[PDB]
């Protein structure tokens, strides 16, 4: 059976080393989440140093990809480096053929491009990761568009990624049911971030100190990741409310 | 199945199972290690001694980078140079570019990405080492690890080769006892003990001892060799404290 | 490395024969069959669609036959998509041939080529044959009305009449038993439908599910005319024979 | 323009006897009306007793000695350490020199 | 076992079985021996013969004027490295004039023999080499094997049954690395420690082959009645 | 290192199948169901617009895509491979002839070019098929309205109206009784919903459903006045309005 | 499958070994080396009675100073004689002399390994070179797939050569003619061959420094033929 | 090479090609001929600079000669100077042109009729009744305008022909040394000896 | 590019893909060569399930490679083309720089050496051809015949055969041919060749095709009722 060990199809019409590839993005057991304000559009992610050798300031699952785009990834981290460095030099290159900043969208669609051509050519593997793209675009407003293994990618009003994903994009749907909007009526971005935190601790049903949560925030012109105190700021105006 | 077979083939589980086999090779190495200090970095190895017909001194396995960074390894030892050849490729095209010396964060992802790119196709076989290296540059003292899978982060302490867990425990100890910091001549005493507490778990051949460190003070900043008297001084303190 | 995943696609088997070429003879026995006949003033080419559907645009459709210059038509029999690959190459190999030496090239001439190309993918450069044969009909100053065929292995041969794709057993036994040397067009034609009106699988056979084509010397004096029957043409050249 | 010849003057001189041959030559290097070096030697001992000189352009020639010096050497490697008679380095600095044809040592060679 | 198809592959503990494979040539090769002193570095190889009719396979090969080794294994491959360190030696004279250091000439061969063992198609060198050299930091003896690891030794040997001269050499360091000035006493200490490899056959004088560099002695080797001395 | 897969992946069995091929036409089978009805006046491209999540905003993923003014394209099956070959397609409509004959290509010869495109997946080495088919509607002044079916191998047919995908022998069966040669582009707008709604399961309306046709010239969507021949593009979007609408009086 | 430049778990190449085998099946051919010459000889081994046997090319020039005789795969002889010459003559252009015997062979087995995944797999055919230069002499050497090769006093290859090799070792001494060879080598090929050995499926050659390389004609062949045969029945 | 003459008559083509070749102030032969057959019933003069003049000759002698055993058959004079003038043509554009005029004389044996093709080195062909390259043209197509009937015998153009041989003999500067006179007609080609 | 070597050693000594090349050299129809005098004959099989045929335009099993030099092969027909169109490429080049037409040894030289490069160069298989080469070299009387074979040896016959039931037809003219007299006539080596591939054809009709080869490249294909006439003498002498 060697139908899954490279990229053709199976009798069944399926790709296996798409599907393995898949699995390989809950390998770290990390849970993401996005979310759009009006202003802004913030991500979050876990966080998790269990060797106490590490430079904790070092371990980072979130990336800077240009001074508008930023990405969160779940999948390991060789993958993860090797995609966020190929979406800065394409991000770069961009802005130099086309005379202006890539959009957040345009982006996740060209990685996604580059994910299709390893399900579809043999001797590339797929990254065993999923992209999450997220700016605020001067287009198109605060945006979140997500990349996978199989070269699928598409637009998000809010999402999650990780082993409990499912659990975290269900809270989220039953508060924009509730809201009757597609983002967080929110003027402020530190709000915003507060919202994300607020809906991973009930979904996950963990309480977070500020060294089990890396963040990173979207405004117009920046992206730009929190630091301890900035997170830790954070978690004390949850905790008075 | 037959997952195992061939390089850059996801298992069922989402693993790379070749890379997993190389790590093997890693374990199966002598001890290697890396303690980061107030303003610099040290580095020791393990290196065993085969026969009384090996020179001693004169097979030196730490290797420098440019001129401020050292490089250790566990595992195969010619794919730990080969490595370190791409490094110095690395470290030369960003100087001749961009005039200043390879920052210590970018050129760990230089090798990251490298090694990385291993476990892509199944024409190359992952690298057989774990590479403890690090420096000092414009924004201080850094100590990387990095392994066949192209993973790597940065550590106050670092360990890797058949006596990891002994190093590794030794290692969790210094971090506790000294939050302020510990200082570079200490780092280099205490590097000494580590590797004669780590040899515990190689010792049908007793083996000889090497260190290297990077100092803003001691070391002015640059890559050198622990020798002579200091050398002799580290490893005297490490016989005092195994008896 | 990639060794694991070849699949080999230009090997002998231990009987001498070579397994790709085989098996793309057997994918052809499955296509519509098409029947090529010659005739002392003309040559008839005549195909069967492949079962068609009732919602299928039948006038502005191209299956079987294609024109590859004024002089020279094909039948197709086997993957469409290969045969496109091939007749692109055909019609350019045509021109160039024109453009060289100022004359129209020889019949034989683009067979050859056509069917070297074939016989490349069998030797060398691993990968699977044209899943293709094809009847060429064609005419020139040397040899007058020509009737080819090729198939997979790049071996190319002539006849007076022929069949490829499928039940070619049938049909080439039915043809050996009505035709004769001295035969017109106009009987030529008759042949090839009342040929595959018996070995169809089809229930009947109607004019929505065939292509028909001819190249006759039937333009005004000492030069040939290609006809690519239309959908109404075939149904008034069926009811004509009395086949419907 | 650039002009990748000079001049770099001197002169040199081959006898050979019935058991014994020379090869001097004057020990001065100029360029134009300067003088660079009062002793630089130009006549080398190439081994397999073959003594040397590709007077002219110095860059040439000290070249040109390098590259036949290093003829010997290879000479040696491939054929069992077998003397270079000087019939054969002849026809070896023959392939050297036309090697470059269109664009060539300027130097007359005397061995 | 399914590991082994090429040199790819990584088995289930971690090892490369194509490059073992390749360092068990070494063993089925005829035995050779380095050792140095302070001033010299001696080579001594036991060649070997088809049968009574052929020749001696000549196992001693020389890279520069200062440097050379002795092989073990497959012959051409030596010629391919041994050709290979003859360029490096010669490019470093011709472009630096600088004699190249036999420690640099390790690490060449070490990462040239690397290259072969991580890629597809190629396959690992099936040869380990003795090279000795006189560079200006004295003498060197260094043991290649085809795994890519070098290690520069006072005295060694590889070769079939090599582990009786390296017993010997190991109980007579103390002894042999003093012989300093004295070329025919260091050669004799070899000829010794090769001898203790023999098993029916003895040293003859087309049989035996002696290689010897120096504080003023160029790489030079012995062969045929030259080496008679020292039977 | 570098691609030593130079052999193809995909060859004939025992058989005579082509294994890959029929592999890629049965991940086809799984997809979502699209269709195509072709009027006298003009041609209806239509399918159902799966969600992966609620979350997710739909109205970013496009499965009608347009090719050139007058050409737009569907699919059922695999959607990155769908969405790279609608990027090859736009970009082979003008290096192989707009920018030679300073015209858009017919759809019949676009559809040759992307069908092209298709059968060297099927043969080339180091590759898979492309792992779905095509429904291509288009108009050109000498061949006027055209509907079109490409599928893995690279065979394209052209259709009065078909369907691919889920359900698409139903959906072919309810169109077989429904089509005539007489059709105005309202009816078979009209038909195409209503063949549509046999296949979906869920909501049915104007966001989770994605429809364009190919008809009259569109002046207010060209962009630029004052060049009289230059009129418009053929090919537009149905919005989400103008579907529910028509739903109204279904 | 597996790859072409694999080791086995004994540290031998397979296809290198693999080719040995097509080697023993192949003709047998012979050379003696002496004071006065070296003979190089072979056998024919038409494969029906209707081949014309002297169009069967087994012993080959490649210089004045430099003969060849072949065994095994002999179509793969042919780039490798081809080699050969090209390597002798253009030493000649670049040196003004004749090339050492031992030099063109090593150049000879620098092709031999130059497979893999170059060319597709190892010749699978043997090589006796037999020549003379200046320094060394007179020289036989015998040429392998495994790109070594070793200098003989005397040496068979092909399908007889164990049992050749056997009587070659009684019979040489460093004081043999070149008439002595001559007639060792007809002796011993017709104790090894199938048919019975004549003028016409048999060919001799040698070199020698006066006349260089000559292979010799079926009348002198057949007069060395029945001289051999009156002095094995002489006692 | 200099003087290259063709003339088409009923029944053969004519090829008239000067026997001297010059270089320097030395004549260094007087009996060369400046033709290759390409074909039995096709042949081809050229003139122009030298070394370029016979190699490429030679390397059309060869591409028809080829063609020839490939389909058993005789490419017609017109497919011939077709494809003579695209591989001139080709040239002209290349790092170095052939600097070669040719004329192409044949005999159509499917239409029974004698053909005359002129080609320059540019790749200008063109058909013609009596033709000429170099400073030749100057004086003979004034005459051949004159003289010259379209019905005429073999006979009759080997007349014509010695006209023109006698113009250029009297006002050329340079000595020629005579000419190789071959007809090409429905036997084939052969060379007239006493001219 | 394709790089893999699909002929390779096998464990006994052999190449598999040469030998399997041999196998469709087997399968392909009969062809027989034999040398008189002053003439050479090649006589060739062509199988009688295919009628309709149109023998007019059919590739002829005989190629002319030049004027004075002919081939004929069994196997592969395909394969065959690429052969004769090399060599036929190589005698044109061969009269261009040598000003000299190719001998026959030289052809037979050149073909072989391209089926033998085709059994060790990566990505390509082994011809299925065999071939019989035949003519006289340039101002020569003397009879040539050569055969070549997948492997890339050739070799001289006074007579051989290829193809299949080659081995009866083979054992025919072994008893039948004399070394010391060859068939002085041009008919007596037609009706050897005809008696040879009457052992194996069927039926003499339009199944043996028969091409005569004389010096001063004097090539010409005997017609049906002609070859029908030696048929129809050897068969009333038979009766006997
Ligand atoms: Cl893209
Ligand atoms: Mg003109």
């Amino acid at each position: 059976g060697y139908d899954r060990h490279i990229t053709i199809f199976s009798p069944e019409g399926r790709l296996y080393q798409v599907e393995y590839a898949f699995k390989a993005t809950n390998q770290t057991n990390i849970n993401s989440l996005a979310v759009r304000g009006k202003d802004c559009t913030v991500v979050i992610s876990q966080k998790k140093v269990p060797d106490k050798l590490l430079d904790p300031t070092t371990v980072s699952y979130i990336f800077c990809i240009s001074r508008t785009i930023g990405m969160v990834v779940n999948g390991p981290i060789p993958d993860a480096r090797n995609a966020a460095l190929r979406a800065k030099a394409e991000a770069a290159e961009f802005r130099y053929k086309y005379g202006y900043d890539m959009p957040c969208d345009v982006l996740a669609k060209r990685m996604a491009n580059l994910s299709q051509i390893y399900t579809q050519r043999a001797y590339m593997r797929p990254l065993g990761v999923i992209l999450t793209f997220v700016s605020v675009d001067e287009e198109l407003g605060p945006s979140i568009y997500k990349t996978d293994p199989a070269g699928y990618y598409v637009g998000y009003k809010a999402t999650a990624t990780g082993p409990k994903q499912q659990e975290i994009t269900t809270n989220l749907e039953n508060h924009f049911k509730k809201s009757k909007i597609d983002h967080i009526n929110e003027e402020s971005w530190e709000k915003v971030v507060e919202f994300a935190i607020t809906h991973m601790i009930d979904a996950l049903g963990t309480e977070f100190s500020k060294n089990d949560l890396e963040v990173g925030v979207a405004t117009k012109d920046k992206f730009f990741t929190l630091s301890a105190e900035n997170i830790e700021e954070r978690l004390v105006a949850i905790a008075e409310q | 199945t037959g997952y195992d077979l061939s390089n850059s083939v996801f298992s069922p589980d989402g693993r790379n199972f070749q890379v997993e086999y190389a790590v093997k090779a890693v374990e199966n190495g002598t001890t290697s290690i890396g303690i980061k200090c107030n303003d610099g970095v040290v580095f020791a190895v393990e290196k065993l001694i085969t026969s009384k017909l090996l020179v001693p001194q004169k097979n030196v396995k730490i290797q420098v980078v440019d001129r401020h960074i050292g490089c250790v390894y566990s595992g195969l030892i010619p794919d730990g140079r080969h490595l370190v050849n791409r490094g110095r490729e690395e470290a030369a095209s960003f100087k001749k570019l961009y005039k200043t010396p390879i920052p210590i964060p970018a050129f760990a992802d230089r090798l990251g990405q490298y090694v990385q790119a291993h476990t892509l196709y199944n024409s190359v076989r992952p690298f057989g080492v774990s590479t403890i290296f690090g420096g000092v540059d414009k924004n201080g003292a850094h100590l990387y690890m990095l392994e066949p899978s192209g993973s790597y982060w940065g550590y106050k302490g670092a360990a890797t080769g058949k006596g990891r867990q002994s190093a590794k425990a030794e290692l969790e100890k210094l971090v506790d006892h000294h939050p302020e910091g510990l200082s570079a001549r200490e780092a280099v005493k205490q590097a000494a003990k580590i590797i004669y507490l780590a040899h515990e778990d190689n010792k049908e051949k007793d083996f000889e001892l090497e260190i290297s460190w990077c100092s803003l003070s001691e070391t002015n900043g640059l890559h050198k060799f622990v020798k002579g008297d200091l050398l002799q001084e580290a490893i005297d303190f490490a016989q005092k404290e195994i008896n | 490395g990639s060794r694991r995943y070849d699949s080999r696609t230009t090997i002998f088997s231990p009987e001498g024969r070579l397994y790709q070429v085989e098996y793309a003879l057997e994918s052809i026995s499955h296509a519509g069959t098409a029947i090529g006949i010659m005739a002392s003033d003309g040559i008839v080419l005549a195909a069967e669609r492949k079962v068609t559907s009732t919602l299928l645009e039948q006038d502005t459709s191209t299956e079987k036959l294609y024109k590859l210059n004024d002089k020279i038509a094909v039948a197709v029999a086997g993957l469409t998509a290969d045969a496109e690959i091939l007749i692109n190459t055909a019609r350019i190999h045509a021109q160039n041939y024109l453009k060289t030496y100022n004359e129209d090239i020889p019949v034989e001439i683009l067979v050859r080529r056509l069917s070297d190309i074939k016989q490349g993918y069998t030797q060398h450069g691993g990968l699977r044959p044209f899943g293709v044969s094809f009847i060429y009909a064609g005419y020139d100053d040397r040899y007058g009305y020509q009737l080819y065929t090729s198939n997979p292995s790049g071996n190319y041969t002539g006849w007076k009449a022929i069949s490829v794709g499928a039940n070619t057993s049938a049909a080439q036994t039915l043809l050996q038993m009505d035709y004769k040397d001295d035969m017109k067009v106009d009987d030529a034609i008759e042949l090839a439908l009342k040929t595959l009106s018996k070995t169809t699988d089809s229930s009947a056979l109607t004019y929505d599910r065939l292509e028909f084509a001819t190249i006759r010397k039937g333009a005004n004096d000492g030069e040939v005319y290609q006809k690519i029957f239309k959908p109404q043409e075939i149904k008034d050249i069926l009811v004509k024979t009395g086949i419907t | 323009q650039f002009n990748p010849y000079g001049d770099n003057g001197g002169t040199i001189l081959g006898i050979a006897g019935e058991d014994f041959a020379v090869l001097a030559g004057d020990t001065r290097n100029i360029t134009d009306y300067s003088i660079n070096s009062r002793y630089e030697p130009k006549v080398f001992d190439c081994g397999d007793n073959i003594v040397m000189s590709a007077n002219g352009f110095a860059a040439d020639g000290d070249a040109l000695v390098k590259r036949f010096k290093n003829s010997v050497k290879w000479y040696h490697f491939d054929h069992n350490d077998k003397k270079l008679s000087i019939n054969s380095a002849a026809r070896n600095i023959q392939h050297l020199l036309y090697g470059k044809r269109f664009f060539p040592y300027y130097v007359h060679t005397i061995i | 076992n399914n590991y082994d198809g090429d040199t790819v592959t990584f088995s289930p503990t971690g090892r490369l079985f194509q490059v073992e494979y390749a360092l068990e040539a070494i063993k089925q090769g005829s035995v050779t021996v380095g050792l140095r002193s302070n001033t010299h570095a001696v080579l001594v190889a036991l060649k070997r013969n088809a049968d009574e009719l052929s020749s001696y396979q000549k196992k001693i090969i020389k890279c520069d004027e200062h440097m050379g080794l002795s092989l073990a294994g497959l012959a051409p491959d030596a010629r391919v490295l041994s050709n290979y360190l003859r360029q490096q030696c010669n490019y470093s004279s011709l472009v630096f004039n600088r004699k190249l250091a036999v420690e640099r000439a390790g690490h060449l061969l070490c990462d040239k023999a690397q290259k072969n063992t991580q890629s597809y198609g190629g396959r690992p060198y099936g040869v380990g080499l003795l090279i000795i050299g006189y560079d200006k930091s004295g003498a060197h003896l260094l043991e290649f094997q085809p795994s890519g690891n070098v290690t520069e030794l006072y005295g060694t040997a590889i070769g079939a049954r090599s582990q009786g001269a390296k017993t010997y050499l190991e109980r007579t360091l103390d002894t042999f690395i003093k012989i300093d000035g004295n070329p025919d006493e260091l050669i004799k200490a070899g000829v010794e420690a090769i001898s203790q490899s023999l098993r029916d056959e003895s040293l003859t004088v087309d049989n035996l082959s002696i290689a010897i560099v120096g504080k003023d002695t160029p790489f030079t080797i012995y062969d045929g009645e030259a080496v008679a001395k020292y039977i | 290192m570098t691609d030593r897969y130079s052999f193809s992946l995909t060859t004939f069995s025992p058989s005579g199948k082509l294994g890959q091929i029929d592999y890629a036409l049965t991940a086809v089978k799984q997809g979502v169901t699209s269709l195509g009805i072709k009027a006298t006046n003009g041609v209806v491209i239509a399918t159902e617009k799966k969600s992966s999540s609620p979350l997710a905003m739909s109205e970013t993923l496009s499965k009608v895509s347009l090719l050139t003014p007058d050409i737009g394209a569907v699919y059922s099956g695999m959607g990155p491979d769908y969405r790279v070959l609608v990027d090859k397609s736009r970009k082979v409509a003008h290096t192989s002839y707009k920018r030679i004959y300073g015209e858009y290509p017919p759809t019949k010869l676009l559809v040759s070019e992307v069908a092209k495109i298709m059968q060297e997946a099927t043969q080339s080495g180091g590759v898979r098929p492309f792992g779905v088919s095509l429904l291509i509607a288009g108009h050109d002044e000498f061949n006027g309205f055209s509907l079109y079916q490409v599928d893995p191998s690279g065979s394209y047919f052209p259709w009065k109206a078909t369907a691919i995908g889920k359900g698409s022998v139903a959906a072919k069966t309810f169109l077989e009784k429904r089509w005539n040669d007489e059709l105005e582009l309202e009816d078979a707008i009209h038909i195409a919903l209503l063949t549509l709604k046999e296949s979906v399961e869920g909501e049915f309306n104007g966001d989770t459903i994605e429809l364009a046709i190919i008809g009259d010239e569109n002046p207010d969507l060209l962009g630029y006045t004052g060049i009289p021949t230059d009129k418009g593009p053929r090919f537009r979007k149905l919005t989400s309005q103008e579907i529910n609408d028509r739903l109204e009086a279904l | 499958d597996r790859g072409v430049s694999t080791f086995s778990p004994e540290g031998r190449l397979f296809q290198v070994e693999y080719s040995l085998e097509a080697i023993k099946l192949g003709s047998t051919a012979i050379g003696i080396a002496t004071k006065e010459g070296v003979v190089l000889g072979v056998e024919k081994r038409a494969t029906s009675p209707l081949l014309e046997s002297d169009s069967i090319e087994k012993i080959v020039e490649i210089d004045r100073h430099i003969g060849c005789a072949m065994s095994g795969l002999t179509a793969d002889a042919r780039s490798m004689i081809e080699h050969a010459r090209t390597a002798a003559v253009t030493h000649n252009l670049y040196y003004d002399e004749d090339i050492n015997v031992e030099s063109l062979t090593q150049s000879v087995c620098d092709l031999a390994l130059r497979f893999g995944e170059l060319m597709s797999r190892p010749f699978g055919v043997a090589l006796l070179i037999a020549g003379h230069d200046a320094d060394d002499g007179y020289q036989l050497f015998h040429a392998e797939p495994s790109g070594t090769f070793y200098r003989y006093n005397a040496k068979a290859i092909g399908s007889g050569s164990e049992g050749a090799q056997a009587e070659l070792l009684n019979e040489w001494h460093s004081s043999l003619t070149l008439k002595e060879a001559e007639l060792l080598v007809l002796k011993i090929l017709k104790q090894v061959m199938e048919e019975k050995l004549d003028e016409n499926n048999a060919q001799l050659s040698c070199i020698t420094k006066q006349d260089g390389f000559k292979i010799y004609d079926n009348e002198k062949t057949a007069e060395l033929i029945k001289e051999l045969k009156e002095k094995e029945a002489a006692e | 090479m200099d003087i290259i003459l063709g003339i088409r008559v009923q029944d053969s083509v004519i090829l008239a090609s000067s026997k001297a070749v010059t270089r320097g102030i030395s004549v260094l032969k007087d009996s060369d001929d400046k033709t290759r057959q390409l074909s039995p019933h096709t042949l081809m003069s050229f003139a122009g600079e030298a070394g370029d003049t016979v190699q490429f000759a030679e390397y059309i002698q060869a591409n028809i000669q080829l063609y020839s055993i490939r389909e058993d058959y005789e490419l017609s004079p017109q497919a011939v100077s077709s494809f003579v003038r695209q591989e001139l043509a080709k040239s002209i554009r290349s790092r170095r042109p052939y600097q070669v005029n040719v004329l192409i004389g044949g005999y159509d044996k499917k239409k029974n009729k004698p053909e005359l093709y002129q080609i320059d080195y540019l790749g200008t062909k063109v058909e013609l009744p009596y033709g000429a390259h170099g400073y030749s043209g100057f004086y003979t197509f004034s005459l051949l305008d004159h003289h010259y009937r379209p019905d005429m015998t073999t006979e009759e153009g080997l007349d014509l022909l010695k006209l023109c041989v006698q113009e250029l003999e009297k006002r050329m500067p340079m000595d020629f040394k005579g000419v190789i006179v071959k007809i090409v007609d429905k036997d084939g080609i052969r060379q007239v000896d006493d001219f | 590019g394709y790089d893999r070597a699909l002929s390779i050693f096998s464990p006994d000594g052999h190449i598999f893909q040469v030998e399997y090349a041999l196998e469709a050299v087997k399968r392909g129809t009969c062809a027989v060569g034999v040398k008189g005098k002053n003439c050479v004959v090649l006589g060739c099989e062509r199988r009688s399930t295919l009628k309709l045929q149109d023998t007019r335009i059919t590739p002829s099993k005989v190629s002319k490679i030049d004027s004075h030099v002919v081939l004929s092969f069994s196997g592969l027909n395909a394969d065959s083309r690429i052969l004769i169109e090399k060599a036929r490429v190589e005698a044109q080049s061969h009269r261009l720089t040598l000003e000299d037409p190719v001998t026959v040894e030289y052809l037979t030289r050149y073909v072989a050496g391209v089926q033998q490069r085709y059994t060790q160069s990566g990505g390509v298989r082994p011809f299925g051809v065999s071939t019989l080469i035949a003519g006289f070299d340039p101002r020569d009387d003397e009879p040539k015949l050569y055969q070549t074979e997948p492997s890339g040896i050739y070799s001289s016959w006074s007579a051989q055969t290829i193809g299949r039931n080659s081995k009866t037809v083979r054992e025919f003219l072994e008893k039948n041919y004399d070394r010391k007299e060859p068939p002085a006539t041009v008919e007596e080596c037609v009706k050897l060749t005809v008696r040879s591939l009457l052992e194996v054809v069927q039926t003499g009709a339009k199944n043996i095709e028969i091409t005569v080869v004389k010096p001063d490249s004097d090539i010409v294909a005997l017609s049906s009722e002609e070859i029908n006439q030696y048929v129809t003498q050897i068969e009333q002498e038979k009766q006997e």
